[PDB]
């Protein structure tokens, strides 16, 4: 389900974000999707564990 | 940057490590009846590569 998740961007999808912004507010949000993504994916992993 | 330039003639990367270093010279290259040696691309097919 969190992949679902803006994560504090305009969009929640990755081809989406790349073919309507420029490339550094892009880079931006983008860089905020994946460490949020990555933040939910250890604390998945921490709970598994 | 995206406009007439940045995006058809010289496009810079995210990532540059680097500055620019601008300065005004309207007496060495500008002339009263215009200095038309200066020129721009306007169109292209595609976007640019950095």
């Amino acid at each position: 389900k969190q992949l679902s998740s803006k994560f504090g961007a305009i969009s929640s999808v990755l081809n989406d974000i790349l073919s309507r912004l420029d490339p550094p507010e892009a880079e931006v949000q983008i860089d905020r999707l994946i460490t949020g993504r990555l933040q939910s994916l250890q604390t998945y992993v921490t709970q598994q564990l | 940057q995206t406009g007439n330039i940045a995006d058809y003639n010289y496009k810079l990367p995210d990532d540059f490590t680097g500055c620019v270093i601008a300065w005004n010279s309207n007496k060495l290259d500008s002339k009263v009846g215009g200095n038309y040696n200066y020129l721009y691309r306007l169109f292209r097919k595609s976007n640019l590569k950095p």
